[PDB]
């Protein structure tokens, strides 16, 4: 039963299928079912994908909205629209942080795991902060500052800071710390001191962790000299 | 394989818009070829491409098609070993006597055609530049054809090169179009027009090369001058040069025009014709 | 001039449309770019000396030193050597990935260098992507600007007045030679509009063409531009503006050099640092 | 106001969005006012990319299922979905024929603009033809035809040789005729007739439109040779 739903999802998947996918998954996780590396990443990959677009729309609306301000009431209505895109965008983020304080979280065997979904916690509250404004992105912002650090400690005592979690998870602590909080100095700081110890720290992942692991370091790289000018 | 280090280079053979070739001495087999060198900058994955695609050139023998023997790319240059052709280019020959004669004209046309004919049979490739300066002859009298289109990503490759002086496009292919072999035969057309005339024929009796494309697509097709050849020859030519691709002969029409029949019976001492008019 | 014995020629390193370049050391690093006319009229040789003179006299941060001639080693030029590898390698040879803001940076250094060369009412023809070197990492260094007098071959006491070099970047209306003088600041706009186009596409334009002589009938004829469709999602709209106003093929439609950077300041100006940030990806 | 509801349609289609975009201009065609040449191609292309999402969906659909090749529940859960998405699509060329036989083709005083309405009306039968597989093929596969050839009819009476319209109709309908019918000797005809017609005038190529004259062109020479073999 449950390899027939991960079939489903795959299925969902190859067929570029997503909110099928995102349905899928949100039902598997909902019984409760000990959940693998696999099993957690497709879903992970299905709701990114699912938000990125919606996200990824609202910023062009948000840019189109700001073209041209000396113009009759056309601005109006695409206001309106993107409050459209909000309560089709912001529901969603909703759906999956009450998922995750279901099951994903009580139901975690494994510090990784437990990283992993802080991390994930903390990426949707982000998402939700862009949007929100007022004393509603600070309310959403304490939360994914405190998933973030929870996130941080147990990276750091159980996992080598080559683990391309942690390099993600410090990447998009860096991320958060610029785009909202403007601390471009503590951002830089974090991310230069994760890439020195993945440096320092190299030449001992597994043959499969020699894609991620250096995609995500030049990442950083970019970061960097991003930042610096 | 071939490598660069294995060529002494002999003399200059000639240089074109694309490159330059080299007569060489190939060390380990003591064979002069010739090399030519077009220089261009590209990703490795497409030089490598390019290679697999030259690679096609091993089977593909014929005596109207120049011999090849390898290539390879040494630095920002693709590097292509062909046998080396007594006689040259048609173009030097063209520079050497005023005018080809007639028979010889014929001849070459009777080569041409089973060239082109041989490429769209067993390769299924059109070679895309029939020009005076990509036939090549032989101290024995042999015609044989180079510089065609064998390599797709090769051909998108000089697509970046630089502005020219006179073209040889069908004026189907400088309106982006394209109808297979027919383009081909409107180049031999107009290179045995060149030929038999001792001048370029697009400004008909100098132009920058967009004003000879504006002419030979907004303008009659060039013919031979009556009077000074036969009528079989400018019957043939005028089959070669048509506007209209499906009006304009095919290779199976060519092949048993008048012309090409008269030409083949004739007996022509083209080896000494060209011994004699190049010294 | 330079006397040759001065100079010496290390190997070779590749050839173009009017020299074939060697690495010299005359008085440190240079570049030796021997020229492919062998006879130079008399009228011709003049010609050139006096555009050497102009070349030397010029003094920019992103163009290239232009120290003489020399007419020992048949006829060549020496100028400053660009230990970096050129825009056309980075962007296609080597597909250097560029961020947005490289990009505008690199524009806009080129518009400053042509900006300064234009003010000197020094007509850079044949300027394109291989004629700009990343010096220094992202320092955009501009060369092979003028010389006119030897691109173009001479019939004589007279100049061919004929198009050279490739033409992609080649503006349509000296495509066309519908007159004797069509090298102007504006074909200069038009070869930076090509330019912006493959620092905006990371592709040449054209793609779908590949026989030269097509091309240079439907660029004459008006009949095929550079699609802007290519260009990158991430790309500022203004920039997008900009780059279509280069390539536009009226010739007065094209706007100058202070105006391409005016646009190109108001351009870094109006960056923001929202879609700068790049998350993790979907590994 | 009809201008608010296009800019808005043109807005959604700028955010990569095909979803209220085809709701827009169905909205917009539920007016019952006939279109400008600009509005028409909106509509032809966000259904268009509507319906090319579900044909990809159901090439990999399709082509997962003749490739699994076992005898276990996966093929019989791959067949149900592809029976789900292969329903969709037809639900939306439905309200596209319906959109289109009710509002646009009965209302058309340009000859063009009927040209384009049966070209579009062909397309999307063809369209529920590729999927339905059976009795009901036969109904579809007629209507089809009878679409094309009443579109050919007035694009051979009044018509240009190299207008893209008709270029693109001579392509379809040479399509129809190789995958449909599967008749290759009069695909191969249509395809070298329309071709030929072409070449003749190509003097006549204005700046309006050329890039499409010369792009579908290509694709007839490439869909010739791929049959020639
Ligand atoms: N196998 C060969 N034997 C002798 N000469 C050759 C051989 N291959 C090429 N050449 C010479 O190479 C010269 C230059 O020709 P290519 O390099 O093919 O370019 P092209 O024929 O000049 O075409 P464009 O348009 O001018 S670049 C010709 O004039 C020939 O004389
Ligand atoms: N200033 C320079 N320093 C070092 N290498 C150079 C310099 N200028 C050109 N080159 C190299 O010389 C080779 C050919 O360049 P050029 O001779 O200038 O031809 P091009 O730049 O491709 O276009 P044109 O119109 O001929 S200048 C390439 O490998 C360049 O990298
Ligand atoms: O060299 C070329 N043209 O030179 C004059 C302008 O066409 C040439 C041009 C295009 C091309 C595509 N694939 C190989 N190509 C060429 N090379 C080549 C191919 C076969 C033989 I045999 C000998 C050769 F030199
Ligand atoms: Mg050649
Ligand atoms: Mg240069």
């Amino acid at each position: 039963d449950k390899e027939e739903l991960v079939q489903r999802a795959k299925l969902a998947e190859q067929a570029e299928r997503y909110d099928d996918m995102a349905a899928a998954m949100k039902e598997v996780t909902e019984t409760g079912v000990e959940l693998s590396n696999e099993e957690r990443n497709l879903l992970s990959v299905a709701y990114k994908n699912v938000v990125g677009a919606r996200r990824s729309s609202w910023r062009v609306i948000s840019s189109i909205e700001q073209k041209t301000e000396g113009s009759e009431r056309k601005q109006q209505m695409a206001k309106e629209y993107r409050v459209k895109v909000e309560k089709e965008l912001r529901e969603i983020c909703y759906d999956v942080l009450g998922l995750l304080d279901k099951h994903l979280i009580p139901k975690a065997s494994n510090p990784e795991s437990k990283v992993f979904y802080l991390k994930m916690k903390g990426d949707y509250y982000r998402y939700l902060a862009e949007v929100a404004t007022g004393e509603t992105r600070n309310s959403v912002v304490e939360d994914s500052q405190k998933a973030y650090q929870d996130a941080f400690e147990i990276s750091k005592a159980k996992m080598q800071p080559t683990h391309p979690i942690r390099l993600g998870l410090a990447l998009n602590f860096s991320v958060f710390y610029y785009e909202i909080l403007n601390s471009p100095d503590k951002a830089c700081q974090l991310a230069k001191q994760a890439f020195d110890d993945a440096i320092a720290e190299l030449d001992t992942l597994n043959e499969d962790s020699y894609k991620d692991s250096t995609l995500i370091m030049q990442l950083l790289r970019d970061n960097l000299t991003l930042w610096t000018s | 394989e071939l490598k660069d280090d294995d060529f002494e280079k002999i003399s200059e053979l000639g240089a074109g818009n694309g490159g330059v070739v080299f007569k060489v001495s190939h060390k380990p087999s003591g064979l002069v070829m010739a090399r030519k060198l077009i220089h261009l900058e590209i990703k490795p994955a497409i030089r490598n491409q390019i290679i697999r695609e030259l690679q096609v050139l091993h089977e593909c023998n014929s005596p109207y098609i120049v011999g090849f023997y390898g290539a390879f790319y040494s630095d920002g240059e693709i590097s292509i070993c062909m046998e080396h052709m007594d006689g040259g280019s048609l173009d030097q020959v063209l520079k050497k006597a005023g005018r080809i004669p007639e028979q010889i004209l014929g001849k070459v046309s009777i080569a041409v055609i089973k060239g082109l004919t041989y490429l769209r049979e067993k390769h299924k490739i059109m070679h895309r530049d029939v020009k005076p300066s990509n036939i090549l002859v032989n101290s024995r009298g042999e015609i044989k054809l180079c510089d065609f289109g064998v390599s797709g990503q090769l051909i998108d490759a000089m697509a970046n090169a630089f502005v020219g002086t006179r073209s040889y496009m069908s004026p189907e292919r400088l309106q982006g179009t394209h109808y297979s072999v027919q383009s081909d035969i409107w180049s031999m057309g107009l290179s045995l027009v060149e030929m038999a005339v001792g001048r370029y024929p697009i400004p008909p009796p100098p132009m920058a090369i967009f004003e000879l494309l504006d002419y030979i697509v907004n303008e009659p097709p060039p013919k031979l001058p009556s009077g000074v050849f036969s009528l079989e020859f400018q019957d043939f030519v005028n089959k070669c040069l048509i506007k209209n691709p499906a009006e304009r002969a095919d290779l199976k029409q060519l092949m048993v025009h008048a012309f090409i029949k008269r030409s083949d019976a004739e007996e022509v001492d083209f080896a000494g014709w060209l011994c004699s008019t190049i010294g | 001039e330079i006397e040759a014995s001065e100079v010496m020629l290390s190997t070779r390193i590749g050839s173009g449309s009017f020299g074939t370049v060697y690495k010299g050391k005359w008085h440190g690093d240079v570049a030796v770019k021997i020229l492919k006319v062998v006879d130079p009229t008399p009228e011709q040789f003049q010609a050139f000396r006096n555009e050497v003179a102009v070349l030397r006299k010029t003094r920019h941060v992103n163009i290239l030193l232009f120290m003489g001639y020399m007419t020992k080693d048949n006829l060549a030029i020496v100028t400053q050597w660009c230990e970096g590898s050129s825009l056309y390698k980075h962007l296609h040879v080597q597909e250097t990935k560029f961020q947005m803001f490289q990009l505008i940076d690199i524009a806009r250094q080129t518009a400053q260098g042509m900006d300064y060369l234009h003010a000197k009412n020094i007509i850079h023809r044949d300027m394109k992507s291989n004629n700009i070197f990343l010096h220094e990492g992202l320092t955009v260094k501009i060369g092979d600007f003028g010389l006119a007098t030897v691109k173009s071959r001479w019939s004589g006491s007279q100049q061919v007045e004929q198009p050279t070099g490739s033409v992609l970047w080649m503006a349509p209306e000296v495509i066309r030679m519908q007159d004797n003088n069509p090298f102007s600041f504006q074909s200069d706009v038009y070869s930076y509009g090509i330019v912006l186009y493959e620092l905006m596409t990371g592709e040449l334009p054209y793609s779908h063409i590949n026989n030269r002589d097509q091309i240079i009938f439907m660029v004459g004829r008006g009949y095929a531009s550079p699609d802007l469709s290519k260009l990158y999602k991430n790309c500022p709209k203004a920039m997008k503006r900009l780059v279509a106003e280069c390539v536009k093929k009226v010739k007065e439609e094209r706007p100058l050099f202070p105006q391409i950077l005016s646009s190109i300041e108001l351009l870094q100006h109006s960056l923001p640092k929202i879609n700068r940030s790049a998350s993790e990806p979907s590994l």
